C-alpha cells in the first residue's frame, strides 16, 4: 500500500526551470513530514529541502536555497518541487522520502541508502 | 510441607544475595554517568578524549571509559552499526549527554551533518538529553579558510551577508576571517537547536582541535552543567 | 549489477508470493469467530475467573 | 533494462492487490456486530517486579506461565517469579545495551542481545549452579530487535541488518536465512505450529516464512510506519502488528489482506509491542503513551486500558494460559496486571 | 476550659493540626503509591511528610493539654513536652535534611546520585530521627504540678540547647544552603540565553519563600523564649497572645512544610495529576 511514485525530470538546459512531481499513497500524507532529496552520479545522498505537514514549516538546503521551492497538496496527497535557473550541477536522481514517524519533527530519511519509504527515483539532466 | 518450606528458604536465600549483588552493581551503575557518541566517519569522534584512560571496543560498541574529578564518564561510540539511526538510538534516551562530532572542514558534507544535528535534535525520544557538539577539526576549517580554495557561500551563502556575533571569543592571533567562519558555523548549529529548543534539552558547543587533550574537563563541565540545569528545572528555579 | 540482482530477486519473490492459494476472507472470519467462541470459555481475561481458582488472587 | 523489470514487478503488484481485492468479498469489522461485546476490561495491578535498575527493553514469560525474563540496558537479564516475585537468577550482559530477550519452552536456555550485533545464550539448568555464556550465535551486520527459541537445538533471531537468522545452538552458525525485507527487523512471532513465522521490520511489511523452505511465502503491507510490534493469533492462522503510526492491523495467513484495523483519532502515540490472550478475543498493545490498551480483536474498541506505567511501553506478554499479562515499560518496574 | 483567649488558641491549633496532618498523609499517599517517587529526594520529602505528621497528630495535642493547664504529676507533664520537642526537631531536622539534599544535587549535581541512594538516605533518615529522639529526651534525663510547659521545660534548653543548638545552626544552614543555591541559579540563567530578569526573580522569590517561611515558622517561639530568658522581668504584658501566636505559627509550620516543599516540585505535581486522573 505505501507506496511513492515520481515524474518529471529528463533533459533540461542551463537556467531553465522545472517542476516535479511526486504521488504518495498508502497512508495520510496530512500527517506525514516530507522531504526532496538528491543524489548525484557517484556521490552519496544530498537532501534538498524538507515541508513538514500543514506547510508551516519549511526549510531549504544552502547549496540549492531560493532557486527550488517545495510544496504540498494536501487535498490530493501529492509533493511538488519546482526548480527554477537550474545548474549543471542540479543533474541527479531525486527522491521524495516520508518521514519514518507522524506527528513528529524527526526524519532519518537521508541517513541510509537503503530507506524504504521512497520512489524510484527521478533523473534529471542539466546541459546543453 | 517442609518439602516445600524448605525450597522457599533456599529462594528467599537467593534472592536476598541476588539483590544484594544487584545493589552492588546498582552503587557504580549510578556512579557512572552513560554517554553517547556520534559523528561522522570523517570526523574525529573517536579521538575527542584524547587522554583515553582505558579504551574498550566491544562487539560492535567502541566504549570509552574514564574519570574526572573523581567522577566516572562513560562515552558509548557506536560504530559498527548500519547507517540506519532511528531504531537502536532509542536506547540512548537515558545517556547524561549525546557528544556529536562534526567534521565541519568538509563543507559538503556539513550539510548532512546539519541534518543530523536537527534529526537527533528534533528526536521524540532524545528530546530530554542535551547535546555537546565538539567541532573537531578546527585546525583544518583554519586551514581552508586561509587557502581560499573552497568558498563557504558555494555551501551556504548566508556566511557571505554574516557577521560574527559579539560575544565571540577570539584566540589571540587568529585570523578575522578564520573566527568569523568558525562562529558562523557554531550559530548555524545554535539555530538548529533553537528552531526546536525547549527547557529540557540544550547545546553546549565547544571548539577542539585534533591534537586537544583538555577535551575531558570540557565533557566534565558540561555534564555538570547539563544536570544541574536538570535539577534546576525539577526545583522549578530556571 | 547490484539493481538488477535486486530487482530479480524481488520479482523471484513476488511470484514465490502469486502461487498462494488465497481464499475469500469471509472463511478467515468465519474460523476466527469459531476459534473465538470455542476459546473465550477457557479465557481468564474474557470470562472472569474466580479469585479462589486465580493463583494471583 | 531494469525498466522492464520494474514494469513487472508493477504488474504483478497489481494482479495481487486486485486478487486481494476480489477476496474481500466481505469484512470482519460487518460480520462481527451481531457477537457480544467484551465490555470494560478491569485489570489491576496484582504484582510488581521491582528490582530493575535500567530500563527494560524487553520480556517473555515461560511454558511454565510461573517465571519470566526481563533484560534492561544496564546489562542484567532477571528471572522472575510471578507467583512469588522471587529474583531465581540475574545473568550479567557483556553488552550492556540489550534489546531483546526470550525463555525456551523448556527452560533450560534463554537469550538475549543487542547493539553488540551477537545473540548471547545462557542456559538455566547449568549444574555449577552459577549461569554462564552458553553460546555466542554471531554474524549479523545488524543490532538484534528481538529472538525467540524454536526449540532446545533451534533458535531464531532478528537483526537489524534486514534479514532473519535460524540458528542451531550446538552448530553457531546461520543454518538458515532470510533476505526479504529492506529495512531493519524489530519483531516476530512463532506460531504454535512451529514451522511458520511473520516478522515485521522498517519497511512497513510483515513477512512471513517457513522453518524447512527458507523463502518468503507471503507480504503484507497494509501498515504505514515502520512496524514495531507483532504477534501471531493463538489459532496459528492470523497474527496482529502494530506501527508508530499509532495503529494496529490484523492479517491473516489466507486471506492475504487487513481485515481489522484498531485506531483512534485520539490515540497519536504509537506502538512499541502487542501480544493476544489464550483465545485471541481480545489484543493487547503497549502504547508509548504510558499505557496500553486492550482492545476487542473482533470489533477494534478500546475494552481495558491499563494506565500505570510512568514511562514508555517496551514489551507486553501474556502466559501461556492466559492467567495474568506482564508490561515492562522505561520505568524499571515491570508491571503485571490481571 | 473556655478561657478569654487560650479558646481561640485551642481552636486555631486544632484547625492547624487538621490541615497538617491531611496535607502531610496526602503527600505520604502519593509518595507510596507512586512508584517512580521511590528516589533520594523523595525519601527526605516523605520523612519531611511524616515528621510533620507525627506533630500534628500527637505534638499538638500534647502542647493544647499543657496549654489548657492541667496539674498532672511532674514527670507525666514532662513527657509530654519533651515528646513535642523531639516531634519539632525532627521537623527540624527532616527540613535541613530535604536542603542539604537539594544543595548536593545542585551545586553538586555529577557526585548525586553516588553520595545520595536509599540504603544512604534511610540510614541518615534515621540517624536524623535518633537525633532528634535524644535532643528532645534530653531533659527528661540531663535536666540541667502545673503542667503549663514554662513550667516544666525551662528557658535554658530551649534557648541554650534547643534554640542555639538544633534551631539556628540549622536555620544558618539552609540559609547558607539556599544563598548558594540562588546563586548558582543566577548564574545559570546568565547562561541561558534565550526576559532573564523575571525568572531571575521568579526563582529568587520562590527561594525567599523556602527560608523565609523557615524563618517565620521557628524564630517567633524561640525568639519569645530568648527574651525571656536573657531579658526577664518583662512581665510579657501580652502573655497569652504572644506567645499565644508565636506556638502557633511553631505549630503551623507543620502544614505550611509540604506545601512549600512537597507540592511545589514537578514530579510531585505529575504524581497528583497522574492520580486525579487515574480517579477522574
Ligand atoms: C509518623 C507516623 C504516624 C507515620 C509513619 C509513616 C511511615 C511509617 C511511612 C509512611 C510512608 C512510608 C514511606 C513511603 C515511601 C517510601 C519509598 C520506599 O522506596 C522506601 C520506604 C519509604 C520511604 C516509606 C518509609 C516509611 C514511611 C515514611
Ligand atoms: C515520632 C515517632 C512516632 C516516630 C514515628 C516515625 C516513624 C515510625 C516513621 C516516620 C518516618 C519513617 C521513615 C521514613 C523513611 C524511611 C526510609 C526508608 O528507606 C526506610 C524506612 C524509613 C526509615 C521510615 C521508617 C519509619 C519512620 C521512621
Ligand atoms: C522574613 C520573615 C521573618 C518575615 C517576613 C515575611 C515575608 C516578607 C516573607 C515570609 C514568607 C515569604 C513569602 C512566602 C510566599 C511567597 C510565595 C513565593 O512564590 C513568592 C515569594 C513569597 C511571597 C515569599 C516572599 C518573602 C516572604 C519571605
Ligand atoms: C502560617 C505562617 C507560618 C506562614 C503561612 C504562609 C503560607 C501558608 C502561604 C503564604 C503564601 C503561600 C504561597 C503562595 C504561592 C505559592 C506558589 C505555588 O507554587 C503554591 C505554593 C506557594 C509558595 C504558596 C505556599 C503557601 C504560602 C507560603
Ligand atoms: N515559651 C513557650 N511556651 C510554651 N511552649 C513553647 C515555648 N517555647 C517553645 N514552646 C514549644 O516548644 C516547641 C519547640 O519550639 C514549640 O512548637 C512550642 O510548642
Amino acid at each position: 500500500q505505501v507506496q511513492l511514485q515520481e515524474s518529471g525530470g529528463g533533459l533540461v538546459q542551463p537556467g531553465g526551470s522545472l517542476r516535479l512531481s511526486c504521488a504518495a499513497s498508502g497512508f495520510t500524507f496530512s500527517n506525514y513530514k516530507m522531504n526532496w532529496v538528491r543524489q548525484a552520479p557517484g556521490k552519496g545522498l544530498e537532501w534538498v529541502s524538507d515541508i513538514s505537514q500543514s506547510g508551516a514549516s519549511i526549510s531549504y538546503t544552502g547549496s540549492v536555497k531560493g532557486r527550488f521551492t517545495i510544496s504540498r497538496d494536501n487535498a490530493k496527497n501529492t509533493l511538488y518541487l519546482q526548480m527554477n535557473s537550474l545548474k549543471p550541477e542540479d543533474t541527479a536522481v531525486y527522491y521524495c522520502a516520508r518521514c519514518p514517524a507522524p506527528f513528529t519533527r524527526d526524519c532519518f530519511d537521508v541517513t541510509s541508502t537503503t530507506y524504504a519509504y521512497r520512489g524510484q527515483g527521478t533523473q534529471v539532466t542539466v546541459s546543453s | 510441607t517442609e518439602d516445600q518450606r524448605n525450597e522457599e528458604k533456599a529462594q528467599r536465600e537467593a534472592n536476598k544475595m541476588i539483590e544484594k549483588q544487584l545493589q552492588k552493581d546498582k552503587q557504580v551503575y549510578r556512579a557512572t554517568h552513560r554517554l553517547l557518541l556520534l559523528g561522522a566517519d570523517n570526523s574525529g569522534k573517536s579521538t575527542i578524549v584524547k587522554q583515553m584512560r582505558i579504551y574498550h571496543v566491544n562487539s560492535g560498541i567502541f566504549e570509552t571509559k574514564f574519570q574526572v574529578d573523581k567522577v566516572n564518564f562513560h562515552m558509548f561510540d557506536v560504530g559498527a552499526q548500519r547507517d540506519e539511526r532511528r531504531k537502536w538510538i532509542q536506547c540512548f534516551n537515558d545517556v547524561t549527554a549525546i557528544i556529536f562530532v562534526v567534521d565541519s572542514s568538509d563543507y559538503n558534507r556539513l550539510q548532512e551533518a546539519l541534518n543530523d544535528f536537527k534529526s537527533i535534535w528534533n528526536n521524540r525520544w532524545l528530546r530530554t538529553i542535551s547535546v555537546i557538539l565538539f567541532l573537531n577539526k578546527q585546525d583544518l576549517l583554519a586551514e581552508k579558510v586561509l587557502a581560499g580554495k573552497s568558498k563557504i557561500e558555494d555551501y551556504f551563502p548566508e556566511f557571505a551577508r554574516y557577521t560574527t556575533p559579539e560575544d565571540a571569543t577570539p584566540e589571540p592571533g587568529e585570523d578575522p576571517r578564520v573566527t568569523r567562519a568558525k562562529y558562523f558555523i557554531r550559530d548555524e548549529f545554535l539555530r538548529i537547536s533553537t528552531a526546536s529548543g525547549d527547557g529540557r534539552h540544550y547545546c553546549y558547543p565547544h571548539f577542539t582541535c585534533s591534537v586537544d587533550t583538555e577535551n575531558a574537563r570540557r565533557i566534565f563541565n558540561d555534564c555538570r552543567d547539563i544536570i544541574q540545569r536538570m535539577h534546576l528545572r525539577q526545583y522549578e528555579l530556571l | 549489477t547490484a539493481s538488477i540482482a535486486q530487482a530479480r530477486k524481488l520479482v523471484e519473490q513476488l511470484k514465490m508470493e502469486a502461487n498462494i492459494d488465497r481464499i475469500k476472507v469471509s472463511k478467515a472470519a468465519a474460523d476466527l469467530m469459531a476459534y473465538c467462541e470455542a476459546h473465550a470459555k477457557e479465557d481468564p481475561l474474557l470470562t472472569p475467573v474466580p479469585a479462589s481458582e486465580n493463583p494471583f488472587r | 533494462e531494469l525498466d522492464q523489470l520494474r514494469q513487472e514487478a508493477e504488474q504483478l503488484k497489481n494482479q495481487i492487490r486486485d486478487a486481494r481485492k476480489a477476496c474481500a468479498d466481505a469484512t470482519l469489522s460487518q460480520i462481527t456486530n451481531n457477537i457480544d461485546p467484551v465490555g470494560r476490561i478491569q485489570m489491576r495491578t496484582r504484582r510488581t517486579l521491582r528490582g530493575h535498575l535500567a530500563k527494560i527493553y524487553a520480556m517473555h514469560w515461560g511454558t511454565d506461565s510461573r517465571l519470566l525474563v526481563s533484560a534492561s540496558q544496564d546489562g542484567k537479564l532477571i528471572i522472575w517469579d510471578s507467583y512469588t516475585t522471587n529474583k531465581v537468577h540475574a545473568i550479567p550482559l557483556r553488552s550492556s545495551w540489550v534489546m531483546t530477550c526470550a525463555y525456551a519452552p523448556s527452560g533450560n536456555y534463554v537469550a538475549c542481545g543487542g547493539l553488540d550485533n551477537i545473540c548471547s545464550i545462557y542456559n538455566l539448568k547449568t549444574r555449577e549452579g552459577n549461569v554462564r555464556v552458553s553460546r555466542e550465535l554471531a554474524g549479523h551486520t545488524g543490532y538484534l530487535s528481538c529472538c525467540r527459541f524454536l526449540d532446545d537445538n533451534q533458535i531464531v533471531t532478528s537483526s537489524g541488518d534486514t534479514t532473519c537468522a535460524l540458528w542451531d545452538i550446538e552448530t553457531g552458525q546461520q543454518t538458515t536465512t532470510f533476505t526479504g525485507h529492506t529495512g531493519d527487523v524489530m519483531s516476530l512471532s512463532l506460531a504454535p505450529d512451529t514451522r511458520l513465522f511473520v516478522s515485521g521490520a522498517c519497511d512497513a511489511s510483515a513477512k512471513l516464512w517457513d522453518v524447512r523452505e527458507g523463502m518468503c511465502r507471503q507480504t503484507f503491507t497494509g501498515h504505514e510506519s515502520d512496524i514495531n510490534a507483532i504477534c501471531f493469533f493463538p489459532n496459528g492462522n492470523a497474527f496482529a502488528t502494530g506501527s508508530d503510526d499509532a495503529t494496529c492491523r490484523l492479517f491473516d495467513l489466507r486471506a492475504d489482506q487487513e481485515l481489522m484495523t484498531y485506531s483512534h483519532d485520539n490515540i497519536i502515540c504509537g506502538i512499541t509491542s502487542v501480544s493476544f490472550s489464550k483465545s485471541g478475543r481480545l489484543l493487547l498493545a503497549g502504547y508509548d503513551d504510558f499505557n496500553c490498551n486492550v482492545w476487542d480483536a473482533l470489533k477494534a474498541d478500546r475494552a481495558g486500558v491499563l494506565a500505570g506505567h510512568d514511562n514508555r511501553v517496551s514489551c507486553l506478554g501474556v502466559t501461556d494460559d492466559g492467567m495474568a499479562v506482564a508490561t515492562g515499560s522505561w520505568d524499571s518496574f515491570l508491571k503485571i496486571w490481571n | 476550659l473556655l478561657e478569654t483567649q487560650d479558646a481561640l488558641y485551642v481552636a486555631l491549633e486544632l484547625v492547624i493540626a487538621a490541615l497538617s496532618v491531611a496535607g502531610n498523609v496526602l503527600v505520604c499517599a502519593a509518595v507510596g503509591t507512586a512508584n517512580t517517587l521511590q528516589t533520594p529526594t523523595n525519601y527526605f520529602l516523605v520523612s519531611l511528610a511524616a515528621a510533620d505528621v507525627a506533630v500534628g497528630l500527637f505534638a499538638i495535642p500534647f502542647a493544647i493539654t499543657i496549654s489548657l493547664g492541667f496539674c498532672t504529676d511532674f514527670y507525666g507533664c514532662l513527657f509530654l513536652a519533651c515528646f513535642v520537642l523531639v516531634l519539632t526537631q525532627s521537623s527540624i531536622f527532616s527540613l535541613l535534611a530535604v536542603a542539604v539534599d537539594r544543595y548536593l544535587a545542585i551545586c553538586v549535581p555529577l557526585r548525586y546520585k553516588s553520595l545520595v541512594t536509599g540504603t544512604r538516605a534511610r540510614g541518615v533518615i534515621a540517624v536524623l530521627w535518633v537525633l532528634a529522639f535524644g535532643i528532645g529526651l534530653t531533659p527528661f534525663l540531663g535536666w540541667n504540678v502545673k503542667c503549663l510547659f514554662e513550667n516544666v521545660v525551662p528557658m535554658s534548653y530551649m534557648v541554650y540547647f534547643n534554640f542555639f543548638g538544633c534551631v539556628l545552626p540549622p536555620l544558618l544552614i539552609m540559609l547558607v544552603i539556599y544563598i548558594k543555591i540562588f546563586l548558582v541559579a543566577c548564574r545559570q540563567l546568565q547562561r541561558t540565553e534565550l526576559t532573564t530578569l523575571q525568572r531571575e526573580i521568579h526563582a529568587a522569590k520562590s527561594l525567599a519563600m523556602i527560608v523565609g517561611i523557615f524563618a517565620l515558622c521557628w524564630l517567633p517561639v524561640h525568639a519569645v523564649n530568648c527574651v525571656t530568658l536573657f531579658q526577664p522581668a518583662q512581665g510579657k504584658n501580652k502573655p497569652k497572645w504572644a506567645m499565644n501566636m508565636a506556638i502557633l505559627l511553631s505549630h503551623a509550620n507543620s502544614v505550611v512544610n509540604p506545601i512549600v516543599y512537597a507540592y511545589r516540585n514537578r514530579d510531585f505535581r505529575y504524581t497528583f495529576h497522574k492520580i486525579i486522573s487515574r480517579y477522574l
